[PDB]
RNA sequence: AAAAUUUUAGGAAUAGUUAAUAAUAAUUUAUAAUUUUGAUUAGAUUGUUUUGUUAAUGCUAUUAGAUGGGUGUGGAAAAAUAAAAAAAA
């Protein structure tokens, strides 16, 4: 359940890549 | 020539398992251990003089 | 032809002259100084020198204007001889760090070292063509030349130290408010191509900081000019000295903003950043020791093994510091503070504005003491009739009747410090100037010397000009000095003139000479 | 407005026993763009690491030839001479069992000195030869390099080609042909032309006799006629001459 | 060496030096 | 992997702990694997890795991580330059049994890396301490290779910058000079050391014999960083801090049939 | 120059490396060598005539001394305070 904290969302958006066309 | 000094007894026997006296022989000059020991522990903060 | 130089105030250590008391000639003079001090104010100079405590007990009401007016010059005293010491002076560090205690002890150390040299080597001060010193070095040099007896010299340095402490007490900010830092533009990389332009730019920086912070109680100003291009010591409040440190930082000069614009907006952005940091809660004294040794024996949470054993800091006992201890190199929560030593902004242990506008009242109160302390004009003219004495003011030889010297001394007296800012609230008087005019009226050289020995308490010392006058016009090729720690020899050797000069320390390097 | 370094979060946790743990963790620095600090000395400058020799086989061994041929003026005579002498020294310092575990990689970090050093040296020699041969030995159309130094460089190159690594490991990522001796026919022809251009090339001295023997060996190995090492006037009037006949006729 | 250094590495939304917070800027 | 260990703040804290209390291999491997799989490495992570790399005094790992930082396009601070120059200075070197400890230093050319690191640290606007310069000079002069001209230039720079001289670099430079047969430079170094007051060379002062002329396996020693024998140093001073020349040995701190605590006494 | 006996509660890799050649090879040739029949590092302990206990196949002890070279003296390095060794009448 630790994975449902907003810190996990911050980590996810940090790990999000850049999709360039 | 100040050679009148008697032979030092700085090495001291310490008792060990079967009361065999262990003697701390002084380190020979030709090693890097004393050279490393004489330097300051923290070069940044300890005085170099 | 060699020169004699006395040390500055900073080079004070515990146990300086202890090893030099074996000579009976030194011992007799030391006993005379001890007896004079006990008769006058009853403080233990020998105790202070031998060990440096955090608190000392001194005679009752010793620190007061009543004492400074009653004692005058070599008071007979003996009224307070066995009276108990019911008042104390304390210090978080050693009690020797107090100015009113280090000045008499340091002058006594100078005198005993001079006697030791004169006895062991047959040393002759008259051999040196020019003799000079710092703020207290001048009093020591006068005593060495024989104008002032050692007892009166000790009394005078104690008096001026007490007056400096009085000025600090009168200042609303506590002792922690005053801070002293030496600035190095050459390493700070302020147009390294032209060091003279670097120095001028640093002066412009301190002027702009003072002008911008004139609206508040903060103030900074230069105190002494030691090195031509590598050292300039200033004092001031932490709020403005942090801005000065921000200005004297290539990383802040470039990364923060500008890096190509004028230097006037640098002061504004530095003070804005300093205000932001002080709002953010950055400590004002980050350079206060890395950490002490940690030893515990609770064993409730550390365990039995870790008890009574020093906690090793790092895999090699901190031989290579980690990121936490390198804040000065990589800007961190404490490194980003302006008051962090970075090899050009060097803090000094002294926390007193030695030469600043705060001590003009101290000069006014101190002038009569020197006036009564100076000896007879017959002896003074015996000294000055045609080793020349070099003055901190104007950085030139002390010629009593030199037409240019009178103008230069008046210019120095009327010349405000570079960082000094004055207004209606600030307290200043023309008493020193009128006393110097009374002396210039050629009534006596006693008044002139007593005004020139009291005008340097607040006025900055031009040590760079002192060195230039000693070397160029006086033709001094060897410039050795008598100091406990040999700090002024570095100042002599670092400057580039090319001519070559060799520096030695009489007590420390007696074997070399 | 000015860039501010991100702060480090200070967290104090009091243990149940009573041991306080203080942490300074840059959670903000873990995210967000990395703040770039422009250097005081104009643009940001960083150290290059294109000269250090490492155990990786994805690149070639960094030699002084690499930094000499990084885009300089190839027409400079002293630059050509320095490149030639560095290549000569490289060849001079230049002049192995199948291990299963090293098949899908290079030789281990500890055994770099015993297994990979020679392979790297040979690969570097071949890769530098493929770029230097047309500079040390100019094509036949005064010269930038003298005949003696060209001959010495060719002899060192031949020694390297003959002492090239013969055992081909399965870990060798390059083509197997790179482990074979070089073909220096054009280089030998150029050396012969430069030697016949100037007279008195061969002398009855011991060193010159050794040079003549080396030239004969080069011609025999690389299928280059030995007549090109002598003026055509000495060979004119004959339909064809062989290397052995040339040696037996011009042997001092 | 560049292939090994870029092995299993991809550009991030915020790791780019020219990135800004927030990523999309119109016009405890 | 569970989210608790997937959180990059846990990655940073465990990497820092690993650097504080492990060897260089642990930190290097963990950081490389983390960079390979997720775990965006920042300047803080790189500095923490360089801390352990400099502590163990290794050059190949330092150049590898510097290349990795260049690839990742991370702008470093002065701590990175300090760490890399200190690692170069602490790189191991020793002539034991006619066999050098490190044969890779000649190929690595750590002296040039140290010099360029010092130059970049000075140029970019970061503070330059005495330790970085002393480490650079140590890299320049060692029993391995002879680089005395550049060391002399660096020493002149230190002299005009009024920087402190370390006894280790003084000894290395003196040995390099006497090995390259430059007694004039050796005498100049001795005069400088005697004037400064270095512990090793406080007493050693000699007169100038070149007064009328102007300017123009071998060594058998082993040098390793402090961390290799820090445990030996600590236990030696804990046991006998009143007899420094005692040669701390077995049975002085552990009885028979019991471990002595330190694995690998005297290497 | 050999051969045999060789310790650890929870056990995995080791290395200027094997053989042939030679008064070779920092750069020869080869499908190399060590190890789960327990190797290599690490910890412990000065190795195969010594005790203690018992009726006894057992169990439990023992000592002092061989810790790299680097003008290599000497027959032999064991060569940097340490006797119960009479050493050219």
């Amino acid at each position: 359940a630790v994975a449902n904290l907003p810190f996990a969302k911050m980590i996810r958006v940090g790990m999000l890549p850049e999709l360039k066309s | 020539a100040p050679h009148v000094l008697e032979k030092p007894k700085r090495v001291d026997c310490l008792r060990i398992h079967r009361n065999r006296p262990l003697l701390l022989h002084p380190m020979k000059d030709n090693n890097k251990l004393l050279e490393l020991s004489k330097l300051p522990a923290r070069p940044e903060f300890d005085s170099w003089t | 032809q060699r020169a004699l130089v006395f040390s500055g105030q900073g080079a004070h250590r515990r146990g300086m002259a202890t090893e030099y008391l074996r000579i009976p000639a030194v011992a007799c003079l030391w006993e005379r100084m001890k007896g004079s001090m006990e008769q006058k104010y009853g403080i233990s100079l020998q105790d202070i020198i031998t060990e440096n405590p955090t608190r000392l007990y001194v005679y009752n009401d010793a620190y007061d204007v009543a004492a400074i007016c009653e004692r005058s010059c070599q008071d007979g005293g003996s009224v307070v001889e066995s009276t108990p010491k019911q008042k104390l002076i304390s210090h978080p560090q050693g009690v020797l760090s107090l100015t009113s205690l280090t000045q008499p002890c340091m002058l006594a150390a100078h005198m005993v070292s001079l006697e030791y040299l004169k006895e062991t080597r047959g040393y002759s001060v008259e051999s040196s063509e020019v003799i000079a010193g710092h703020s207290l070095g001048e009093f020591s040099a006068l005593c060495a030349l024989g104008v002032l007896s050692p007892e009166v010299a000790i009394d005078l340095v104690y008096r001026r130290g007490a007056l400096m402490e009085d000025a600090v007490k009168h200042s609303s900010q506590s002792n922690e408010g005053h801070l002293m830092f030496a600035c190095n533009p050459q390493r700070a990389k302020l147009c390294v191509e032209d060091p003279d332009l670097a120095v001028d730019q640093l002066h412009i920086f301190v002027e702009l900081i003072a002008r911008n912070l004139s609206t508040t109680a903060s103030f900074i100003e230069v105190v002494n000019y030691n090195i031509s291009y590598e050292q300039y010591v200033v004092v001031g409040d932490p709020i403005a000295l942090s801005a000065l440190g921000k200005c004297l930082d290539p990383q802040f000069r470039a990364t923060s903003c500008g890096s190509s614009a004028t230097l006037d907006n640098i002061v504004r952005t530095a003070v804005s950043s300093v205000l932001q940091d002080k709002q953010e809660g950055i400590t004002m004294n980050p350079n206060t020791g890395p950490a002490p040794d940690f030893v515990t024996s609770c064993a409730r949470k550390y365990g039995i093994r870790s008890t009574f054993r020093r906690f090793l800091r790092g895999p090699d006992d901190g031989y290579t510091p980690s990121l936490e201890e390198l804040t000065h190199l990589t800007l961190q929560e404490d490194g980003r503070s302006g008051l962090k030593k970075k090899s050009w902004f060097i803090p000094l242990p002294l926390s007193i504005p030695f030469h600043s506008s705060m001590l003009r009242r101290a000069m006014d109160l101190f002038l009569p003491v020197v006036r009564d302390a100076l000896p007879d004009e017959e002896t003074m003219r015996s000294f000055f009739c045609i080793p020349v004495w070099l003055t901190n003011l104007t950085g030139t030889a002390f010629r009593p009747f030199d037409v240019d010297f009178q103008r230069d001394a008046l210019d120095a007296m009327q010349s405000m410090n570079v960082g000094e800012i004055r207004h209606n609230g600030r307290y200043h008087t023309n008493l020193v100037e009128l006393a110097f005019k009374n002396g210039m009226d050629t009534s006596s050289v006693r008044d002139m010397c007593a005004a020139v020995l009291a005008a340097q308490l607040a006025h900055p010392v031009q040590w760079i000009d002192v060195m230039d006058s000693a070397v160029f016009q006086h033709g001094v090729r060897e410039a050795h000095e008598i100091s406990p720690v040999r700090t002024v020899a570095d100042m002599f050797k670092r400057t580039v003139f090319a001519l070559d000069i060799v520096t030695r320390c009489l007590p420390s390097e007696e074997r070399f000479l | 407005v000015p860039r501010r370094i991100p702060g480090t979060t200070k967290v104090t946790y009091t243990n149940k026993k009573g041991r306080t743990f203080s942490f300074s963790v840059p959670v903000s620095e873990l995210t967000h763009p990395q703040v770039t600090l422009e250097s005081a000395a104009g643009t940001w400058r960083e150290m290059d690491t294109s000269f250090c020799e490492l155990g990786d086989i994805e690149d070639d061994m960094p030699s002084p030839v690499d930094e000499c041929l990084r885009g300089g003026s190839s027409l400079d005579k002293r630059l050509i001479q320095e490149v030639r002498e560095r290549f000569v020294s490289f060849c001079r310092e230049y002049v192995s069992t199948i291990l299963s575990t090293e098949l899908n990689a290079g030789p281990d970090y500890e055994h770099y000195d015993r297994r990979l050093r020679r392979k790297r040296h040979w690969l570097a020699i071949r890769h530098r030869f493929e770029d230097v041969r047309y500079v040390i030995w100019p094509d036949v159309v005064n010269p930038s390099l003298t005949a003696g130094e060209m001959l010495e460089a060719l002899l060192w190159l031949d020694a390297a080609s003959t002492f090239c690594v013969r055992k081909v490991h399965p870990s060798d990522l390059g083509d197997k042909s790179e482990f074979l001796p070089l073909d220096l026919q054009r280089e030998v022809e150029v050396v012969a032309c430069h030697a016949r251009r100037d007279l008195d090339f061969f002398d009855p001295s011991a060193t010159s006799l050794e040079q003549f023997t080396a030239c004969a060996a080069l011609c025999v190995n690389h299928r280059v006629p030995f007549s090109l090492f002598f003026p055509a006037q000495d060979v004119c009037g004959d339909a064809s001459v062989s290397t052995g006949q040339c040696i037996v006729a011009n042997a001092p | 060496s560049t292939a090994r250094l870029r092995l299993l590495t991809y550009p991030m939304a915020l790791a780019q030096p020219h990135a800004t917070v927030p990523l999309i800027q119109p016009t405890t | 992997t569970d989210p608790v260990r997937r959180d990059p703040t846990e990655f940073l804290r465990v990497l820092r702990r690993m650097s504080r209390t492990t060897s260089w291999q642990k930190t290097m491997l963990f950081a490389s694997k983390g960079r390979m799989v997720g775990y965006r490495l920042t300047r803080e992570h790189y500095n923490t890795v360089l801390f352990s790399q400099s502590l163990w005094g290794r050059a190949l790992e330092i150049v590898r991580v510097v290349r990795a930082m260049q690839e990742d396009k991370v702008q470093p601070n002065g701590a990175t330059y300090y760490y890399i120059v200190n690692g170069m200075g602490n790189a191991d070197h020793g002539w034991n049994y006619d066999f050098r400890i490190n044969r890779r230093l000649e190929k690595i050319q750590h002296w040039r890396v140290a010099l360029e690191a010092l130059e970049a640290c000075e140029a970019n606007g970061f503070d330059s301490t005495d330790t970085m310069h002393n480490s650079a000079l140590i890299t320049l002069v060692i029993p391995g290779f002879n680089r005395w001209q550049q060391a002399s230039l660096l020493l002149q720079r230190m002299l005009r910058e009024d920087r402190r001289m370390h006894p280790t670099m003084v000894k290395f430079y003196h040995d390099c000079l006497v090995r390259n047969n430059r007694p004039r430079e050796a005498s100049s170094l001795m005069r400088l050391a005697a004037e400064r007051g270095v512990h090793g060379y406080e007493d050693k002062w000699e007169a100038d014999v070149y007064k009328g002329r102007p300017l123009d396996t071998e060594i058998n020693s082993v040098f390793r960083p402090r961390v290799y024998r820090q445990l030996w140093y600590k236990w030696q001073h804990i046991a006998n801090r009143y007899r420094p020349t005692a040669a701390l040995k077995r049975r002085q701190l552990a009885p028979r049939d019991s471990p002595t605590g330190i694995p690998g006494f005297y290497r």
